């Protein structure tokens, strides 16, 4: 039960740990992992990493894509998605994981940070299975660097990757959260509208 | 019928509109059909119910328009719907939420009924078209939920349509023709998107027959005390015009239901589904925790709770010569708990109406609705025992309850004193 | 009124002609009928390890049991069974001890549609349940070491594929 | 209205429904409605309509199983029903020329109404109701036509949703709206396939206002003689009860239509059709010979024929400030020709009925009738003269027949002699 | 206007025809042309050149095709469909061309067949959209041996592939040629008692 | 009665929030709003003729014109033409004479959205029509050599993209 500026109905993505955990992503997951339904424009979005538009673009620039159209490589653009990744020794993948496992980034969290030692190719893990996962321990301390200073410790990665893939999730949640607000305030007002005017129809006959 | 003031055209237009088509009149009769002026809470979920048939359908049409019904397609459609068009996850979590609040709204719509005698003569047609909606409501909530094509909308339709295969002589033939082949595959995806988009079309049309009808006998009240119709001046004591007076109640009633519903919509879009149909059908792996749909869960957990261990089915069984096996009375016992609560009208031969004047009832309903929740609760639980017992105690007191519980009362029981008329009731 | 029933019966006809066509076009279609054969290579599996193949929709595990397996099968005792049959459509009307239930003539070979006789659903292996058999998540139906059906609604075991080995090393399906 | 007779419970079942829900009551008096009894043959359409929407429906759900609305797969799976589904060839070729056996009987049944004044008070009402299913109808065939996505679909989508792109201000914005982007993409196929499922169940509810209004105020006949309403045995001298005498006449017709009909599904399916849909859409050609569906053919001919050439298109231009040019006239010239279709109420001003008496209107409607074929005709003829002339003198005779021919006859005309009443009638 | 055993209400297609069809079809055509829309295994349906079981699977096995679930190239099994073909120098697909130009084999043949000399990479043909086609004219006489003897003349080649090619677009013309007789006469009889019934109705009131 | 108003109006605002909703959704959805330039390589491209590409969902036409096409656009003045606008982005304000409608000065590149600015059919070229330019076979609109709309229902002259050359061999559009 570690807590994300994002639970709550208050709560929101820190783009700052959006971006770590992006790059947690880019550097470390994308090898066994992929994430075909996110395309890789919304890095530019409110309520995300919100990348801005030329980052995005030289971002997308480190991927390889066989266009359908012809039949050779380009290097990816905004409007493609995250590479498909798969074959053998490869992982499901994980843009909905933080929502299919609610406690979801917890989860992530819990199976990054749960590695022991042990190994009967399985490895024991606290959160997986129970408890013996495919997946080789994948994070190991200053695994990367942040441009922002904060420490790569595999506690602080697993946990800026595990907010990132809960961004790849609910991309709208943000939206989400805020329209929700003003319809169950407005809900409310109408509600108590309807309150008085339907006791207004109805003293008179009490 | 009820004693009310009919329509009369004044406009020079409601009189030329009138003589043609009397469009006006019909309005009129249905907003104004006099109601009980006693009704409690529980008579708003009909218009809850109306109102999600009618959220339904807007937001599935407009869903289908950016929604591929193939294999290859479905999932990342809806991923599609969810990321890219406009308010398109907002829509999505209203379908879903959606379907709901409607099977929230049956149980209760379902079992206020089920209490005060909204069944009973004279209005066991209402009930019996109140149980072919129920039925379309379930097929219908089904089908969408493969819409996704998830690992739950797969071994969920692997499952549904495996209970048809169950019939014995014709069952593997009805399960092929569901089937479309030998798997669920891409020609099942595609039938249950046709049948999803057309049943709530079906329903809607049934729903005008439900309201027909209870607007023919006239609604019932707490009292179970029938509207008097000896003159216009009694009936007018009795009750109330349905507009403007519980079209308000209704209205505002709704609104506080629909704070919740928003607010789960906002904030909790998921707590009341399966996350696991966040991954891909997978058709060479069944997820090991695989519950379906809560409002599916106590016809569920009746289904389960028949294995070969239990008596009642090896008695069954070997009486049967091995054509009914555990696999067959499990699935039968389902639609037996769907069918004798149809049947309801013909097995409550008390005479009296309303639950409320009924002391025993009180007692052996209340049971009944715990049952129903309990039972909700072990279709989520493993089935390794405890749970068994619980779930086979469970069923056999919903059969008991219509079988057995309320026939005895039409014998055993003594009603308490009644309110002679409605106008009575409501002054106190 | 003969006329009458020539025309009733004929409107009778041309309702049931209607409704047919209707009905029909959702029976299987030509594409979807061939049902071929196949050849899984099985020069992968180790022991206590079970391979899943797709076929014809369906998964088929092939299973290389163990010492103990192999015994636990062999133990177990006709009558102790709910379903007597050894469901194998090429020792087709045998009963379910372990012999008439694997390929080898030896005990090893453990080949079965992977589909729970219950309603569908794919049973989880490496000893799930109780017997480390099959365990299948969707009614609570446990299969035993030889793949039996031992506690749940699930009717029937297990059932086995028209199958045998080309080479040594190889499974032909069907 | 007519002097009939009500329905009368006897059975137990009857006595016992009746209380309960008066369904019988309500098919006895649909069934029974006294009808004059000198209808002829002209009359049978409605019901040619109501079975073509009725197969319409039933091929259509049952297609959508085995259909795709995705560009990369609905013209295969088009191809995919023709070869691989048992009896898919035929229910496609049933749902495509039925809908032009549905567009023959509706200009049919109309035009019957334009010759008999079945539009005259007091029957506008009905005829409203007509007039907006017949645009539903259109609208509905237009995306039908899409599905397959061959080339007459896509570049049918392109010039209809172009349609609203002609309208000055906002018709940029309904044309992105309705294209779901900056050109008939996928988007465009999947939301007209919804659309497609859901508009011809609205046309079948206003079919249901449609006949409602017709037995409000009794059908017409051949006449123009109303029922006579004075007392049930003079009713009775003028009318027969629509069940056994117009159902059995009606299903013969039916049967009739019907043999044709066959005929051409199984022996020329493609003869009504543009061979040029078995060609997959093109995103960069449009064919050299693209013709629309015949029953579009008229108000195509009416469209084009209003190039900048024109005189009054010159005019108009000028006047309007160029705010209305050839384009925008043509789109309203199209329009309008159906609307005062739909005025002709108020427009025709002659007191007499039908048109059976009246000597100068039966050559000036001869005229749209055939003003009718012609533009169809010319529809498929390319636009170097002499055709464009042709098509130029039809539109405007289809718009001097409505505003100009019919409210002078108001004025100058001079009825033959009617008979008294139908009875009369049907004796000769 | 040549003609065919196939049009007509009681025209049915010539199983030879067909069977040279299809050879002209895999020896000339197939170089230029596919037919996506043809499953190999409906090479042996009734109503069509009806190939034995073996021989299809035999004939399917000429053809390659990359493996979607694979990757691996494979001899084709009767559940694919003919190649798709194109890129440059590449006709229509001709799964349809017979329906989709009614006259339609007639047109296949008047343009095989329509082939004047003239050059210009243009080639004038009696048939085309007037009339200059971009198809070189692909038969020459005895461009192909007919396991049954057949004069390999250019129109008789002209002629088989059309046939061919008309079923392939309406592999259900017989059926359909059939259900459509047993329909017509139904209804007509159906007509004639509904009208017997409608005047004996009628007689007492008229 | 004011109680009146605000309860009729909430009413009313969720019904307007309620039909925006379902208005919404079928505008363009994000994933369609991407318009990228892109690039054309006109090396290949012969002396009357004309090269189709797809942008945006729609042909675009890229003729290197003949040195009478150029001249038959030459001759025509700005009063025999339907639309005076030289319907050009890269010259948004300019005449509709033939200098304004290429890219080049010379004239030999006549760039255009190939759509009938009628209601959008694609019009064939290679002098087809009365003008030699295109004719739109959808509803009998001719177009000359510069592309402008003479003959027919099209308000427009065929619009001209922006667009410029890079090297010699390539265009860029947008
Ligand atoms: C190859 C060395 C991997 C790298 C690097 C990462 N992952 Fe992975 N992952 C891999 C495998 C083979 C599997 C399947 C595990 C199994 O045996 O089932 C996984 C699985 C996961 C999961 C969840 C699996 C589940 O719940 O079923 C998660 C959440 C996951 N992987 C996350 C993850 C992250 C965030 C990574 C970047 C630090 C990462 N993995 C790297 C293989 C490999
Ligand atoms: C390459 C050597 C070809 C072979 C061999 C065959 N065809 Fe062909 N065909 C080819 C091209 C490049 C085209 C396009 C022609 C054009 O400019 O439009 C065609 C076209 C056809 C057509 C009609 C196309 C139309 O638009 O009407 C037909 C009916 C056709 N081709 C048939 C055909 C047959 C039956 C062949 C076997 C003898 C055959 N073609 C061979 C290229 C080539
Ligand atoms: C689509 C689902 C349904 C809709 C939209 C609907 C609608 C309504 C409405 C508006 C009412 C009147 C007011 C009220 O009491 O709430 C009503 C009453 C009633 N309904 Fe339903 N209903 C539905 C389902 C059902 C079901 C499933 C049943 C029983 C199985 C049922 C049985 C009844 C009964 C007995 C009444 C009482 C009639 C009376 O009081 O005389 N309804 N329904
Ligand atoms: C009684 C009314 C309805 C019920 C009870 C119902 C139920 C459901 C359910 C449970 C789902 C899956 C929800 C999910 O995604 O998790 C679904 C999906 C879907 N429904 Fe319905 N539905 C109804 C009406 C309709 C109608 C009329 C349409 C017509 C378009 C429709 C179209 C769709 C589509 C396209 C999906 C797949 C997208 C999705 O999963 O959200 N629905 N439905
Ligand atoms: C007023 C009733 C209807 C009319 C006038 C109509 C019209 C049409 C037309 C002209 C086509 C194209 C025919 C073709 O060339 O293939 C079509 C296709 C189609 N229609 Fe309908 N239709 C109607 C009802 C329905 C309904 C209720 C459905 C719901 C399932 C439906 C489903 C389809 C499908 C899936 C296609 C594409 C398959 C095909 O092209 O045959 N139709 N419709
Ligand atoms: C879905 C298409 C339609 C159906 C199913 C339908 C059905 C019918 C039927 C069964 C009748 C009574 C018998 C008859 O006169 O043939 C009728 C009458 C009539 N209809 Fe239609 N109709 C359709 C379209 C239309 C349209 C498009 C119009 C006008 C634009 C129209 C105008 C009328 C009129 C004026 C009558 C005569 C009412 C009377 O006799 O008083 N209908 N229709
Ligand atoms: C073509 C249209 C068809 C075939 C319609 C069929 C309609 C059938 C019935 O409605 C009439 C049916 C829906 C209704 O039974 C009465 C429900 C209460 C059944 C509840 C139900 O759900 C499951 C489910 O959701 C699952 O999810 C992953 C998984 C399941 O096992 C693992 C089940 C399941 O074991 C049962 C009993
Ligand atoms: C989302 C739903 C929508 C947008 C519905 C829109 C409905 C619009 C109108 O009906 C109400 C419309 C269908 C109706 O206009 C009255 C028809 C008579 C229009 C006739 C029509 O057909 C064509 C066609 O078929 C073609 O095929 C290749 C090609 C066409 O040009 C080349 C046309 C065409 O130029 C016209 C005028
Ligand atoms: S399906 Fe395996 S136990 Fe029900
Ligand atoms: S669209 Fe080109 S002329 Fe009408």
């Amino acid at each position: 039960d570690i807590s994300f500026s994002f639970e709550g109905p208050f709560g929101k993505f820190d783009q700052h740990q959006l971006q770590r955990g992006l790059q947690v992503y880019t550097e470390v997951c994308s090898a066994c992992h992929g994430l075909r339904y996110v395309p890789l424009r919304t890095l530019a979005d409110e309520g995300g990493p919100q990348l801005p538009e030329d980052q995005v673009r030289a971002y997308a620039a480190n991927f390889d894509i066989t266009d359908p159209e012809t039949e050779e490589d380009r290097p990816r653009v905004p409007t493609d998605h995250f590479p498909t990744v798969s074959g053998e020794g490869m992982g499901p993948d994980l843009s909905l994981m933080a929502k299919a496992r609610i406690g979801g980034p917890e989860y992530i969290h819990a199976v990054l940070t749960g590695y022991d030692g042990e190994e009967k190719v399985l490895y024991h893990n606290a959160a997986f299975a129970g408890n013996w996962i495919q997946m080789a321990a994948p994070l190991s301390d200053d695994q990367v660097t942040y441009e922002d200073g904060t420490p790569a410790t595999v506690d602080q990665m697993a946990t800026d990757v595990a907010a990132f893939l809960m961004w790849t999730a609910e991309p709208k949640m943000m939206d989400r959260k805020q329209v929700g607000f003003v319809s169950v305030i407005f809900l409310i007002v109408l509600a108590a509208l309807l309150y008085l005017t339907n006791k207004k129809l109805w003293q008179p006959i009490k | 019928g009820i004693p009310h003031d009919h329509y009369e055209p004044k406009t020079g237009f409601e009189r030329w509109l009138h003589r043609r088509l009397p469009i006006v009149s019909l309005v009129y009769d249905t907003l104004m059909i006099p109601t009980p002026k006693n009704l409690n809470w529980w008579w708003i979920w009909g218009i809850v119910l109306a109102f999600c048939l009618v959220l339904q359908i807007a937001t599935g049409i407009v869903l289908v328009m950016h929604y591929t019904p193939h294999v290859d397609l479905a999932f990342a459609s809806v991923e599609h719907i969810m990321r890219d068009v406009n308010g398109g996850y907002m829509l999505r979590y209203l379908h879903a939420n959606g379907a709901s609040l409607f099977f929230l709204a049956v149980y209760i719509h379902i079992f206020r009924g089920l209490y005060y005698g909204s069944y009973k003569a004279p209005r066991e047609v209402t009930w019996i078209v109140g149980m072919l909606i129920y039925l379309m409501m379930m097929g219908t909530a089904f089908m969408g939920y493969v819409l996704p094509w998830g690992q739950m909308s797969f071994w969920g339709a692997t499952v549904i349509t495996g209970l048809f295969g169950a019939i014995p002589g014709v069952g593997e033939a009805i399960q092929t023709w569901l089937l479309g082949g030998p798997a669920v595959d891409n020609p099942t995806l595609n039938r249950f998107f046709s049948l999803h988009y057309l049943l709530p079309f079906v329903i809607a049309a049934l729903v005008v027959v439900h309201i027909w009808a209870f607007h023919t006998t006239g609604n019932n009240n707490p009292t179970g005390v029938e509207v008097r119709r000896g003159s216009k001046e009694e009936a007018k004591k009795d009750t109330l015009p349905f507009w403007p007076y519980f079209v308000i109640k209704d209205l505002f009633a709704l609104a506080v239901v629909l704070v919740v519903f928003f607010a789960i919509v906002g904030f909790m879009p998921n707590y009341l589904g399966h996350p696991d149909n966040y991954i891909e059908a997978n058709p060479l792996v069944t997820p090991a925790h695989i519950v379906p749909e809560w409002y599916f869960l106590p016809f569920y957990a009746i289904l389960r709770a028949f294995t070969a261990d239990v008596w009642v089915v090896m008695l069954v069984n070997w009486l049967s010569f091995g054509i009914i096996d555990a696999k067959f009375f499990g699935v039968i016992a389902m639609f037996g708990a769907i069918l004798v609560m149809a049947l309801v009208p013909w097995l409550d031969t008390s005479r009296v109406r309303s639950g409320q004047y009924r002391p025993l009832f009180k007692w052996w309903f209340w049971l009944l609705a715990v049952d129903f929740v309990v039972l909700m609760w072990v279709g989520a639980m493993p089935a390794e025992g405890i749970y068994p017992y619980i779930a086979l105690a469970g069923s056999a007191y919903w059969f008991a309850y219509f079988l057995i519980i309320l026939p005895l009362l039409g014998i055993i029981e003594k009603p308490d004193a009644m309110p002679q008329t409605i106008e009575e009731d409501f002054n106190a | 009124d003969f006329l009458y029933y020539a025309t009733a019966g004929a409107g009778t006809v041309a309702a049931g002609a209607a409704a047919w066509t209707l009905v029909n076009q959702m029976n299987p279609s030509a594409d979807v009928q061939a049902l071929a054969s196949i050849q899984v290579d099985v020069s992968g599996v180790e022991t206590g390890t079970q391979l899943t193949v797709k076929w014809l929709g369906k998964p088929v595990f092939i299973r290389r049991r163990t010492e103990d397996e192999i015994q636990a099968g062999r133990e177990v005792d006709l009558g102790q069974l709910i379903d007597r049959s050894a469901q194998n459509s090429n020792k087709p009307d045998a009963p379910a001890t372990d012999e008439n239930r694997t390929m080898d003539e030896a005990g090893e070979w453990l080949v079965m549609i992977g589909v729970c006789t219950h309603l569908g659903c794919v049973p989880i292996g490496d000893g799930a349940g109780d017997f480390g058999g099959w365990f299948c998540p969707c009614h609570g139906s446990h299969y035993d070491t030889s793949g039996r059906i031992r506690r749940g609604p699930a009717p029937q075991n297990l059932h086995i594929p028209v199958a045998e080995f080309l080479d040594d090393t190889t499974i032909k399906l069907g």
